[PDB]
């Protein structure tokens, strides 16, 4: 084990800076072409998908307020 | 699984002009999902990691930026990596990104680690790009296969018993690390509760205690919440991602929390740098920046 109550972390005064590649990162935004009826359909698709084929342990939330 | 062949084809595009696709076969991709899922389930949901380590934040399918970050930090196994999530959505090449990350998890399972981000859940990446990319280049069934794999990602990591790492932030319900360890996988991410908060919450310099979150999900937390959490658990630093920051990293609460965002020029809409945090074996932390020119 490596734990302790003393503060062990430090941060260096030096930062390494390099150049990102110059390319076009703009991507398609398919969600901007969804109408209200589209979104409603997708919500039901996801509902059916999770209700019937996505394997889980029926996890969900806790609450007390 | 022809793993070395797959990694070779994914890396073959280093000298290409960004945007060149790598079209693995559907069966290869399913193999990456199945074998990585087995590894995720065999390892803890709360990882216990040791430095030296490179920690990266959001990638969002900016595959050519991921290739430069590995060039920057050293390709596995030259360096150890912890990724804080958000591999897919929004970017042009989510499929190449997640495939390379899954391949390196399988190749170097004790030295390469991936946490779950809020975009590694069906409800989010159905909408914000990954489903559409899967459907255009493969089929819907492959997206469902990825979902099963994502549902098994670990949730948090602790480095050297001193740096607590997760995608989003703290939770008002997080009193004991054992609460994280008892979560069983595969699991979905609910829209509220402990697991939601770990993936969705944000620090806020103007909030005292816990506040509402402008995303409409989870909470914001203030600087004293961070300090009390670090003191109770004998921790030195919270390392999280989830928010675009101008310099790629950004401190909060007198360097008790750092945000990392590793996708530069995010979406082509921001002028931000991307950063990694390098942790050496003496727990000296340093930032490596990819800045737009
Ligand atoms: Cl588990
Ligand atoms: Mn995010
Ligand atoms: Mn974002």
């Amino acid at each position: 084990p490596l734990g302790s109550r003393k503060i062990l972390i430090r941060f260096s005064d030096y930062v390494e800076v390099a150049d990102a590649q110059d390319y076009d990162r703009r991507a398609d935004k398919p969600w901007t072409r969804l109408t209200a009826a589209d979104k409603a359909a997708i919500r039901k698709e996801l509902n059916e998908f999770k209700s019937t084929e996505m394997e889980v342990h029926e996890l969900s939330r806790h609450l007390t307020r | 699984l022809n793993l070395d062949s797959i990694i070779g084809r994914l890396l073959e595009v280093q000298g290409s002009r960004p945007g060149k696709n790598v079209q693995l076969t559907e069966n290869e991709i399913r193999g990456l999902c199945l074998k990585s899922r087995e590894i995720f389930l065999s390892q803890p949901i709360l990882l216990e990691l040791e430095a030296p380590l490179k920690i990266c934040g959001d990638i969002h399918g900016q595959y050519y930026d991921l290739l430069r970050l590995f060039e920057y930090g050293g390709f596995p196994p030259e360096s150890n990596y912890l990724f804080l999530g958000d591999y897919v959505d929004r970017g042009k090449q989510s499929l190449e990104t997640i495939c390379l990350l899954l391949a390196y998890k399988i190749k170097y399972p004790e030295n390469f680690f991936l946490l779950r981000g809020n975009h590694e859940c069906a409800s989010i990446n159905r909408i914000y790009g990954f489903y559409d990319e899967c459907k255009r280049r493969y089929n819907i069934k492959l997206w469902k296969t990825f979902t099963d794999c994502f549902n098994c990602l670990p949730i948090a990591a602790i480095v050297d018993e001193k740096i607590f790492c997760c995608h989003g932030g703290l939770s008002p319900d997080l009193q004991s690390m054992e609460q994280i360890r008892r979560i069983m996988r595969p699991t979905d991410v609910p829209d509220q509760g402990l697991l939601c908060d770990l993936l969705w919450s944000d620090p806020d310099k103007d909030v005292q205690g816990w506040g509402e979150n402008d995303r409409g999900v989870s909470f914001t937390f203030g600087a004293e919440v961070v300090a009390k959490f670090l003191h109770k658990h004998d921790l030195d630093l919270i390392c999280r991602a989830h928010q675009v920051v101008e310099d790629g990293y950004e401190f909060f609460a007198k360097r008790q929390l750092v945000t990392l965002f590793s996708a530069p020029n995010y979406c082509g809409e921001f002028d931000n740098a991307g950063a990694m945090m390098s942790v050496d074996e003496t727990l000296m932390c340093s930032f490596q920046i990819l800045k737009p020119a």
